[PDB]
């Protein structure tokens, strides 16, 4: 029962049933049909062969429209008439007319009100838009409907900003520019966002606190809540998305200062004036948000495979459950793949076969809704997790492209994939009898090495949060996507919109459904190896090399003022020395293993747990200034997230608009300072014990 | 914050001989990444040369190889491209981006990558 | 090479060698004599055996007299004569007339100034004294000078309780009612104080956070420090130290109020007026303190006996080596006992023998100043200790009375301890023939169980704080002290002054060095059973009551109000219930371990692992609500103290005077939720693996 | 705050028959550690008789015992002491003292391990 054993057993037919399954009725988080999709989860894993499968449940604060009272937006003249309204309902797409519990569009934890007023074009709604719209041309955002669409940054950063400058509600609407791929055409003829098509989304910054209600403890039965007036990342002012027919039917009339350039404009056919106005100009629009905010039981599905010779090591795999209306590409793409490894590695349990280390199998609940589920699970599960995971492998959106396999991880893992991809077959066009190494490697080349397949950093936004900006275990992601050169727009364009359908993926993205086979063969390998090995394919000698590049990045973020840097005393020597203190220990240890005789179980064991406790060396138990939650001092998340060490970064963010430069430098200074200690610490990790 | 100065840019018939200087004051105790980009009339920026001063490597495009030359001053903080046999397809406006490094390891050739830009200007005839 | 083989190697006379060598010159911190104190100590330890012994250096922010213009207090009068002045120098001891760099008696840290002003008599300076003093008796303390007696409060506390009452200054004098013990004759003829002694002493509160210009990172060379305004605990009005002679010939004149009680009067030959006034009442007090702060070097000694089997197990063992002046007690009585167990384990290990664990001996430094050695060499190997440290020993002060041997130390070692005593001879006059349980159990008897010694709880405010209360490391203490029921007096008469002679010790503590004997063994089985057994001497059922009893104490002091409890809706189920789990889950595991075959190595570290983490589990890695630095849930210092789960005990501290009652109750609701969820999380850690 | 509202006290010949109530109000649903203190006139104080609810155990003191009973009313939070044959010298000032308790596994006996106190009163002439 070797490595081919399991990786042979996946079906690409298996993978297509189990994602129509899935893909039938509204999933929704907080919803009964999530609990019931939840119980066949639990009962066909408990059949695939799993020792034990449970339920966890936890009560967090969620959000659902009024459906008595449905949300929408309106022009109303100066009479008080509501002369133009918009879309109540995204229009179903065919074969699901008769489909109930599908929610209209909305926003997730948008306050409630019925704000009344004029409206601005912001463009993307980012920082830089309100500085140039308001220092520049004059225009006070305070007192208005801002105008926003949907772009690069994260929406809570949009709503923030919006607030900042004072106005009353915020539009969001995706733009055929950033959505609507050229010469493919509309669903369901094609995978392009219709004009009906409409996003949606949760407006909330939690700062990873999972749950705003009980942040850094589980929502428990027992929990205390505290008041919504004091909640984490709760937005102050109404926020509504509309899709682009709508809009085009909303900002022709918009009047007053023209866009400052070509890329405040968008692909519509519209003026897209900034100034504040309808030209007339004799109405407003008048914003219906009814939303509601409610404590909401939602559950997550957790198997357990015990380990034959080390039942204390974890290796995680998981994803999330819960779906805006269908999900086809997000996440039940991935979940079918999730049901799929597990399938393999209960008949292969029960030929006989049993791994060294415990695998556990999870399904997350309430993820769309601020990474709820496994926020809290990780939270009541701290101590276990940060004395024993290994490793936590996220599976989610199997398939956003045909193009190429991406991956995200942390360094620590980058040896081993360049030995799983070797091994697996490649399923992209042409390249056939080549392994998944070489079509992967001539698909996305590394900058560094030409003939190394580049893995991106794992940058924040999805479940391995908490286990990597927190706890901080070695996490890694694994998906298909799309080319990026020649692709301008981000992620799908049916992205959380009404047309996200099993017939999607099964007529425009995996016909014959060889990439989710790969994607399972990838990820399922990962835990295998992980799980099987008798040493831990942990390399250290690749995070060196990324510890040096950050380094180098970091001080050249710094050096913008140089004679700012030598007027205060800014140094870099700390933490230039504690890198190559890293270089040379890790160098030394790896030496050392290999030297190692894997006979003794007794060392081998402090062997494999030098490696394991690595990546836990970087997480600073008084984590980032102003947000605890985020822990891991090489890449937790920046204040002004889309670089490493964010500490340095967020010092250095805006230091030339500053009342007391010294104050400021002197922060930088201290965040360098601990940036330095702590890749110190971590390399001391990995000396010669005792 | 600092301008990177730069000079050296004009238009000539193709085939002639320029050389465009960049400098970057409060960076001579320091390695860096120097390096330049194209941009072409309606197309995007293109990387075209660079240097690894810590260890002191000099890399050119596929396009570019042969043809151009950096060349480092007694100032650590200023080189040099020398551009012989140009062309009219090389028509782009140049820009100067440098990132201070200390291992400089690999020398980056991608826009994003690069911190401290510049607004150089080049234009050639045929 | 058995328990006795080292047991027997210990030897009084080597004991009293040591701490005859140790106590000779000044041994201050951040002097020369210290460090050639340092270097000694690292050279014999070499000698002894050990493999490797290395010096740490952290540069901390330490205090001193300024020689030149030395502190005193003086009386002025109407027209600028210094009438009266304190003494400038405490009387050298017998035979120490020639020892020079002896700084005189001061308050390290306090604020340099020129106060003057009228004096107020505040006892102990509580903050129950103060509200009889200003609340009820209607006396203001702002723009006063006040006088207090050390007490059972710590200073730092009193000189806080003095600030936010608007004292200008505070002057501290050590009482004969506190320190003079009856009967016995003052130094050199017995062991009391004599007027000429004053008491040495930190003012500062630093909440565990060590260095008070780096909190939570080591001071190494590259470290950045705060300004001295944003300090950590630093005092803000001038605190001076004073003997009783100069005090009875100080407040002679102070004439007001009467006494509230007896509890305020004293034993001096003083009034003990309280009113502000010296009745001669023109003349006023005015204080010179010249002490000047500045960050100096101080050097740790680091010894390691790396271990045969399990290298990757720490047992460490420590003390502290600077003193104020002489400290034939603290430390030098313990330092001489780490000396002689060094000594033996180093033959021990010549003969050919190695424990299976590490064994680190530590001679910490800048311990008086604020635990700025200890906590500084954790905080550089906090990871390294977060993830091997199995447990931690301090010696300091072996000596403190020729009555009982307490202990004071986790509940996990409780059971390990009772074996250690049963075996070593007891050195108590009579109870011959008798094992030192015996004799311990006979005179310092458990209320809960008669036959069982009394173990005190591990209480900080020494060496162990930031391996007990930060890291989660299971920490104990073992010394000589005296009886309770008897001697009212708190510590030893003679401490922190500059009668700590080796006289002291080998004429009126332990002339033929016996309990030193007995305590150094007492030390060095624990290292040698915790360093050497095949499972780790821990039992969580010794936790489970603990837990019980806490729990239902914390219970007490919330019901003090049942119709506050009833109206704001208050319970303790969730604690109560968790308790209930953690003793279900520990039998389990004990029966486990009982079962459990020791032949399979790899199985045999799991569950030592399960053993060794289970003290890190009640860490909370937010720490007490303002001090990140106190995390133990269980046994974390509180805001006022002297009860475990430090947070439900700060958030019913003064409920009854609070301007919104249910803030408070929402507090205390959090703070149980809190220690329910840590609890339980500690439980789930013992329950059974994958 | 409450104040364990008791009664009881008097003053009789040595040999009495006398009882004291002490009552918490609050504590009707909960277990608790009800004991009682004596305080001899310059003396100090030391521990009686005690009763764990928790268990229903009542003990007392080793001269208490044989002289001291505690009975329970028909209210949960309330506890009797009837003190028959009193001793000649037993004059001293009683205080109820109490702690709430849930698991309840031993009874203390020292008087700073009680949260909630009260003010008695008691003396015995011979
Ligand atoms: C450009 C500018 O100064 N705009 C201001 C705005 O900042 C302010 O909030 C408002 C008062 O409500 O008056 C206008
Ligand atoms: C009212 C009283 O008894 N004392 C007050 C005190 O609170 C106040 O702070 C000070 C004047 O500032 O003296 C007076
Ligand atoms: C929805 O709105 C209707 C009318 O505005 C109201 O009666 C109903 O209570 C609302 N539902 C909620 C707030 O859940
Ligand atoms: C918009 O909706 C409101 C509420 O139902 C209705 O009164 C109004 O007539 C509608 N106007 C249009 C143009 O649909
Ligand atoms: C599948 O691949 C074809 C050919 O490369 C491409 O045109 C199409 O857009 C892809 N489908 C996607 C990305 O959904
Ligand atoms: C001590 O005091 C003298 C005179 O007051 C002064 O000259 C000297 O600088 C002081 N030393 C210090 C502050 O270290
Ligand atoms: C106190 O000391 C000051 C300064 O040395 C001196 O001027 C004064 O005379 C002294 N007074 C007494 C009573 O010693
Ligand atoms: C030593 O013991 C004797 C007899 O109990 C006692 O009087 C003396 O005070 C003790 N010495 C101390 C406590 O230093
Ligand atoms: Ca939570
Ligand atoms: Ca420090
Ligand atoms: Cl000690
Ligand atoms: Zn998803
Ligand atoms: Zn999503
Ligand atoms: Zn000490
Ligand atoms: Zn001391």
């Amino acid at each position: 029962h070797n490595m081919k054993a399991f990786l042979d057993e996946l079906k690409a037919e298996n993978i297509k049933k189990f994602l129509y399954n899935f893909t039938q009725i509204p999933h929704l988080a907080g919803t009964e049909q999530n609990f019931q999709l939840a119980k066949q989860i639990q009962s066909q894993w408990k059949e695939f062969g799993l020792d034990s499968v449970e339920l966890a449940h936890y009560d967090v604060l969620l959000s659902y429209p009024n459906k008595t009272h449905p949300n929408y937006i309106s022009i109303i003249n100066e009479d008080g008439n509501e002369i133009f309204n918009t879309s109540l309902f995204e229009p179903p797409p065919p074969g699901y007319e008769n489909v109930s519990d599908i929610v209209p569009p909305f926003s997730a934890f948008s306050p409630q009100g019925m704000p009344e007023g004029d409206l601005v074009y912001v463009n993307y709604a980012r920082t830089e838009d309100f500085f140039k719209l308001e220092r520049d041309m004059k225009i006070n955002c305070s007192g208005k409907i801002v105008i926003a669409r949907y772009g690069k940054v994260f929406r809570g950063n949009k709503v923030k900003n919006a607030q900042l400058a004072g106005a009353k509600g915020v539009i969001l609407y995706s733009d055929p520019a950033d959505y609507f791929a050229p010469g493919v055409k509309s669903y369901p003829d094609g995978w392009n966002l219709p004009g009906g098509g409409v996003q949606r989304g949760n407006i909330l910054n939690l700062n990873g606190a999972g749950d705003p209600l009980t942040p850094g403890y589980p929502a428990n039965e027992y929990a205390y809540r505290r008041g919504i007036a004091e909640a984490v990342g709760l937005p102050s002012i109404p926020v509504h998305p509309i899709g682009y027919y709508d809009a085009q039917k909303l900002l022709e009339k918009m009047g007053g200062s023209a866009p400052p350039d070509s890329s405040w404009r968008g692909s519509l056919k519209v003026p897209y004036n900034v100034g504040p106005g309808f030209t007339f100009s004799t109405q407003k629009v008048k914003m219906h948000i009814h939303s509601t905010n409610e404590v909401t039981r939602i559950y997550n599905v957790i198997g357990t495979l015990r380990g034959a010779v080390e039942p204390d090591r974890y290796v995680i795999l998981g994803g999330h459950r819960d779906s805006w209306v269908f999900g086809g590409i997000d996440p039940q793409s991935g979940a079918a793949v999730v049901h799929e490894i597990v399938r393999s590695f209960g008949t292969l349990k029960k030929e006989g076969w049993r791994p060294r280390r415990t695998i556990l199998f999870a399904s997350w609940d309430a993820e769309e809704f601020g990474l709820l589920g496994s926020t809290e699970w990780a939270e009541e599960n701290s101590r276990l997790l940060q004395e024993r995971g290994v490793a936590y492998i996220n599976a989610d959106s199997s398939i956003e492209g045909n193009y190429t396999l991406r991956v995200d991880c942390t360094p620590l893992m980058y040896s081993l994939v360049h030995n799983l991809t070797k091994e697996l077959k490649s399923p992209d066009e042409g390249f056939e009898g080549k392994s998944l190494y070489e079509s992967w490697t001539k698909k996305s080349p590394s900058p560094e090495f030409s003939g190394m397949p580049r893995i991106s950093k794992l940058g924040s936004g999805n479940d391995f949060e908490v286990f990597f900006q927190r706890l901080g275990i070695a996490s890694g992601r694994a998906r298909y996507t799309k080319n990026w050169e020649t692709n301008k727009f981000s992620g799908y364009p049916l992205y959380h919109s009404v047309y996200e359908t099993y017939e999607l993926v099964e007529k425009f993205y995996d016909p014959m459904f060889k990439y989710h086979l790969t994607v399972a063969q990838v990820r399922g390998g990962m835990v295998f190896e992980l799980a099987n090995s008798i040493v831990l394919p942990f390399d250290c000698r690749d995070y060196a090399v990324v510890l040096r590049k950050y380094a180098d990045k970091i001080y050249s973020i710094s050096m913008k003022h140089p004679q700012e840097m030598k007027t205060y005393s800014v140094s870099f020597d700390s933490l230039f020395s504690a890198v190559k203190n890293f270089t040379e220990i890790a160098s030394k240890f790896s030496e050392r293993l290999q030297d190692f005789d894997k006979s003794n179980p007794i060392v081998l064991r402090m062997m494999n747990d030098q490696l394991m406790f690595l990546e836990r060396a970087f997480i600073d138990p008084l984590g980032l200034p102003d947000r605890p939650f985020y822990r891991h001092v090489i890449y937790a998340p920046s204040s002004h997230n889309k670089e490493s060490f964010p500490g340095i970064y967020d010092a250095l963010f805006d230091i030339e608009s500053k009342v007391d430069p010294s104050k400021a430098w002197g922060e930088v200074k201290r965040q360098i300072y601990v940036a330095a200690f702590t890749v110190q610490a971590a390399a001391e990790t990995l000396s010669e014990v005792a | 914050q600092v301008q990177l100065q730069e000079s050296g840019g004009g238009s000539v018939q193709a085939g002639g001989s320029l050389r465009l200087s960049c400098t970057a004051p409060g960076y001579t105790d320091s390695n860096y990444y120097m390096s330049w980009f194209r941009q072409a009339p309606g197309k995007e920026r293109e990387w075209v040369a660079g240097v690894n001063t810590g260890r002191g490597s000099t890399s050119y495009a596929d396009s570019v190889k042969g043809r151009f030359t950096i060349s480092q001053d007694n100032a650590k903080n200023t080189m040099f491209l020398q551009m012989n046999s140009l062309k009219p397809e090389d028509t782009a406006i140049y820009y100067c981006a440098v990132a201070a490094c200390h291992f400089c390891d690999s020398l980056p050739k991608t826009q994003d990558e690069y911190i401290l830009w510049g607004q150089g200007t080049q234009v050639t005839v045929s």
